[PDB]
């Protein structure tokens, strides 16, 4: 709900607001995640194609 | 060498790999014929034309 400033931020600081593991058989959630690499811009704007 | 980290992992130390490469061998081989009278006449001394 926050500003347009805070928004970005919020999705650039290493949030993993709803992340996965990348290489397993079944789709996880990280935990302690810091290695892996990943934004959500789907979970940024609450949309999906 | 590996790269440092700022965040938590488990960190590799300093690998070192040690890797040999065995030789091949090769081993060609054809057969040639040479008759016995090219052989004899060969190890003989003529003196006619």
């Amino acid at each position: 709900n926050r500003g347009l400033y805070n928004m970005v931020n919020e999705y650039s600081q290493r949030l993993g607001g709803h992340p996965a593991t990348s290489n397993t058989e079944v789709q996880f959630v990280v935990i302690a995640g810091t290695d892996v690499f990943l934004e959500q811009p789907c979970s940024f704007l609450q949309e999906a194609f | 060498p590996t790269i440092a980290h700022g965040d938590g992992r488990r960190p590799s130390k300093q690998r070192t790999f040690i890797v040999v490469k065995n030789c091949h061998k090769h081993h060609i081989s054809t057969e040639m014929e040479l008759s016995m009278l090219d052989l004899e006449i060969l190890h003989s001394i003529p003196e006619t034309p």
